[PDB]
C-alpha cells in the first residue's frame, strides 16, 4: 500500500488499526514511535474503446475511475482516456463511455465529445396563433419482442458424474 | 379502521349532478435507475496475492460469470433512464415571456437563477440523500436529466399533446386546456367561462405541492429505499471478508505470513469457498433487485408517453380524478410526476327520468341527462351543471312512448316554430 | 435490426457453453476427469476428491438454473407486453400514446419471428403545417358561439371552423358552433357573422 503520516490517536496499548473488512488501515512504526496510514495503491479496471476491426484497428484506452498522472489525454469524471482527443463539436450518441462524453471514430481518429441530448427547437408561442396540418404521412414501424427462449433440460445426475 | 363509512341515497328516479369543480395536482414517485456497481471477484476474493489467484483460477468461469452479470446490470440502468427520458425528437425551448392566460408555471419550468433546474427539483434533489468495489458514472448527467425534463415540459405547454405524435404544432394553453376538458366529458365553455378560477386553482395546487414535498421529509421514500438498499447489501458484502469461514484468520497475507505452501492452501481454498459463495448471493440479489426498478422503469415510461405526451382516459393511471395533463419533474435516480386531475365538488340531486314524450315520440338526450329543478325539465352535461332548454337540438326520437319505461310528459322547444309563426 | 431475438439466442447459447465448459475445472481436486480421480487414489482417499468435484459441479448448476429463472421472467414480462399489444393493437385501435408507433395508431399487423413476434404499426403523422390565427369564441347576435368538434382559424380575411388535425375550412354556421352565453365572460372573443340555413 502507500504509507502516509495519519492523524489518529492510537491509545497508550494498541498498535495497528483495523478497518469495516478486517484489514490493518493504520499502523504504528516500531522504530519510532507514529502512527501512519495504510491506503491501497491504485487500482482500476481497463476498458478498449474500439470501433469495429473493419473499419480500423486503433483502439483508445480507458483507465476505470483512476486519474492518469501515473503512466491525446483527456481526463474525464470516469477515468481518463488515452489515444483519443477532445472536441468541440457535440454529436450523437455512438461508444457510450459516462458522465455525458462520448467517443467515436470520424473522418482520422478517435474524439470524445460531450454527448448531443438532440437538436433544439423553439415553436413560435403566441395568444392567438395556431397551426394545423393540411397534408399526412402514412408510416410504417416495426417493434420486434422476444417471446420466447428455448426450451433445455439437464439430467443433474448425468451431468455432475456420468456413468460412474 | 378500513375507511370512513359513507352510504350514499340510490332511488329510480334521483340523479346528482356536479355544480363546481376543484382542480387538483398530485404527485408520483417511481424509481427509474439503481447504482452502477461493479465488483472485481480476483480482487476481492484473493486479495493482490498471486498464490491466492492461482488457487482461485481452479474454479472455473465463477469469476468472470459474476462480472459479466454485474456488467448487464450496469448497462440495464443506461437503457432505463434513456426509455424514460428520451422520448422527445427535439429539445423544445420555452417562449421569453410568460402570457400563459393566467397560468404561473414557475415553480415547474426550468429556473436561470441556479444548474439550472426546476424550484420543484431542487427541493426534490436536496431531500435525497474491498479494492475490488467501485461505482460506475450514470452515462446520462443529472444537468441532461434535467434538459429533458425541461423539454417535455416546454413542449407539453406551448405544443400540447401534439408534439409527441408528430411536429411540434403551436396552440394556445387555454384552448389546450379547453379541448383537455372536452376530453373529459365537459364542454369548453366551462373552462372559457372560468378561466380565472381555473388558472387560480391551478397556481395554488402547484404552490402547495412544493410546501406539501418540503413539509413532509418522507415524500421521497420509494427513491430513499431503493438507495438505502443498494447500500446496505455493499456493506454486507464487506463486511463478509471479516469471516474466517472456519480457516484460522479472515486475513489472507497473515494466514499465507505464517503457514507453508501444502498447509496454507486448505486453509486459503475454505476463505475461496466462503468467500465466492458470499458474493454470488450478491450478484443473484442485485439481478433479482435490478428486475424490479427494470419494471419501474417500463412503467415510469409507459406513464411519461400516455400522460405527459397525451391525455389518458385509463382511470387511477394518472392520479384521482380525470386526468387533464401531466407534468415530469427529475429526481436523484427516479422521475416524480405532477397529475392535474379535474375534481366534481359541489354535488346538487336532481330528479331524472330515461326520456320525454312530446307528440307521442320519445326523446333521448344527444350528450347529457334529463333533470328538473322540482318544476321544469332540462337537460345538463353529465359531469356538470348547465342546465339548459330541451330543444330539438340536442335530442333524437325513436320509439313509441310505452316501450321506455320511466318515460315523463314535457314539451320540447323547437326553434321551427318561432321563426315560422313570424 | 432484430438485436433483442438474438441477444436471447446469444445469452442462452452462452450459459449452456460455461455450465458444459465448468466439467473441465478441477476445483481444487487433482484432476477434472472422474475416473481419473477414482483410480489413480484408492476408494477411501478418492471419495474426498470425488466430493469437491461434486460439490464444484452442483454450484455450477445451481448457479446456471438461478440465472435461466432470472432471464425467464424478463423474457416473460416482454412476452406480456407482446400480448398486450397483440390485443389492444392489432384485435383493434389504441388511442394510447406510443404503445403502437410514435403517431397516431391507424392499425398495425403482425409477424411471426424466431422466438419472437414483430409489429408492424401502421401511423397516421400530420405533415405540413402552415399558422393561422385564432380566437376562443366568436360573437355574432350578443351571444358566444363554440365549435362543435373543430378550432376556430383566419387567414385574415374570413373566419373558418376546421378540424383540429386537418386543415380543411369551413363556414361558421349555426350547425356547427352551439351557444352558451354572452361576449363578456369569455376572454378574447372576436366578433364575427355568423351564418344560418334559416
Amino acid at each position: 500500500g502507500v504509507l502516509t503520516e495519519s492523524n489518529k490517536k492510537f491509545l497508550p496499548f494498541q498498535q495497528f488499526g483495523r478497518d469495516i473488512a478486517d484489514t490493518t488501515d493504520a499502523v504504528r512504526d516500531p522504530q519510532t514511535l507514529e502512527i501512519l496510514d495504510i491506503t491501497p495503491c491504485s487500482f482500476g479496471g481497463v476498458s478498449v474503446i474500439t470501433p469495429g476491426t473493419n473499419t480500423s484497428n486503433q483502439v483508445a484506452v480507458l483507465y476505470q475511475d483512476v486519474n492518469c498522472t501515473e503512466v491525446n489525454v483527456f481526463q474525464t469524471r470516469a477515468g481518463c482516456l488515452i489515444g483519443a482527443e477532445h472536441v468541440n463539436n457535440s454529436y450523437e450518441c455512438d461508444i457510450p463511455i459516462g458522465a455525458g462524453i462520448c467517443a467515436s471514430y470520424q473522418t482520422q481518429s478517435i474524439i470524445a465529445y460531450t454527448m448531443s441530448l438532440g437538436a433544439e427547437n423553439s415553436v413560435a408561442y403566441s395568444n392567438n396563433s395556431i397551426a394545423i396540418p393540411t397534408n399526412f404521412t402514412i408510416s410504417v414501424t416495426t417493434e420486434i419482442l422476444p417471446v420466447s427462449m428455448t426450451k433445455t433440460s439437464v439430467d443433474c445426475t448425468m451431468y455432475i458424474c456420468g456413468d460412474s | 379502521s378500513l375507511g370512513a363509512e359513507n352510504s350514499v341515497a340510490y332511488s329510480n328516479n334521483s340523479i346528482a349532478i356536479p355544480t363546481n369543480f376543484t382542480i387538483s395536482v398530485t404527485t408520483e414517485i417511481l424509481p427509474v435507475s439503481m447504482t452502477k456497481t461493479s465488483v472485481d471477484c480476483t480482487m476481492y476474493i484473493c486479495g493482490d496475492s498471486t498464490e491466492c489467484s492461482n488457487l482461485l483460477l481452479q474454479y472455473g468461469s465463477f469469476c468472470t460469470q459474476l462480472n459479466r452479470a454485474l456488467t448487464g446490470i450496469a448497462v440495464e440502468q443506461d437503457k432505463n433512464t434513456q426509455e424514460v427520458f428520451a422520448q422527445v425528437k427535439q429539445i423544445y425551448k420555452t417562449p421569453p415571456i410568460k402570457d400563459f392566460g393566467g397560468f404561473n408555471f414557475s415553480q415547474i419550468l426550468p429556473d436561470p437563477s441556479k444548474s439550472k433546474r426546476s424550484p420543484i427539483e431542487d427541493l426534490l434533489f436536496n431531500k435525497v440523500t474491498f479494492n475490488g468495489l467501485t461505482v460506475l458514472p450514470p452515462l446520462l448527467t443529472d444537468e441532461m436529466i434535467a434538459q429533458y425534463t425541461s423539454a417535455l415540459l416546454a413542449g407539453t405547454i406551448t405544443s400540447g399533446w401534439t408534439f409527441g405524435a408528430g411536429p411540434a404544432l403551436q396552440i394556445p394553453f387555454p384552448m389546450q386546456m379547453a379541448y383537455r376538458f372536452n376530453g373529459i366529458g365537459v364542454t369548453q365553455n366551462v373552462l372559457y367561462e372560468n378561466q380565472k378560477l381555473i388558472a387560480n386553482q391551478f397556481n395554488s395546487a402547484i404552490g402547495k405541492i412544493q410546501d406539501s414535498l418540503s413539509s413532509t421529509p418522507s415524500a421521497l421514500g420509494k427513491l430513499q429505499d431503493v438507495v438505502n438498499q443498494n447500500a446496505q447489501a455493499l456493506n454486507t458484502l464487506v463486511k463478509q471478508l471479516s469471516s474466517n469461514f472456519g480457516a484460522i484468520s479472515s486475513v489472507l497475507n497473515d494466514i499465507l505470513s505464517r503457514l507453508d505452501p501444502p498447509e496454507a492452501e486448505v486453509q486459503i481454498d475454505r476463505l475461496i469457498t466462503g468467500r465466492l459463495q458470499s458474493l454470488q448471493t450478491y450478484v443473484t440479489q442485485q439481478l433479482i433487485r435490478a428486475a424490479e426498478i427494470r419494471a419501474s422503469a417500463n412503467l415510469a415510461a409507459t406513464k411519461m408517453s400516455e400522460c405527459v405526451l397525451g391525455q389518458s382516459k385509463r382511470v387511477d393511471f394518472c392520479g384521482k380524478g380525470y386526468h387533464l395533463m401531466s407534468f415530469p419533474q427529475s429526481a436523484p435516480h427516479g422521475v416524480v410526476f405532477l397529475h392535474v386531475t379535474y375534481v366534481p365538488a359541489q354535488e346538487k340531486n336532481f330528479t331524472t327520468a330515461p326520456a320525454i314524450c312530446h307528440d307521442g315520440k320519445a326523446h333521448f338526450p344527444r350528450e347529457g341527462v334529463f333533470v328538473s329543478n322540482g318544476t321544469h325539465w332540462f337537460v345538463t352535461q353529465r359531469n356538470f351543471y348547465e342546465p339548459q332548454i330541451i330543444t330539438t337540438d340536442n335530442t333524437f326520437v325513436s320509439g313509441n312512448c310505452d316501450v321506455v319505461i320511466g318515460i315523463v310528459n314535457n314539451t320540447v322547444y323547437d326553434p321551427l316554430q318561432p321563426e315560422l309563426d313570424s
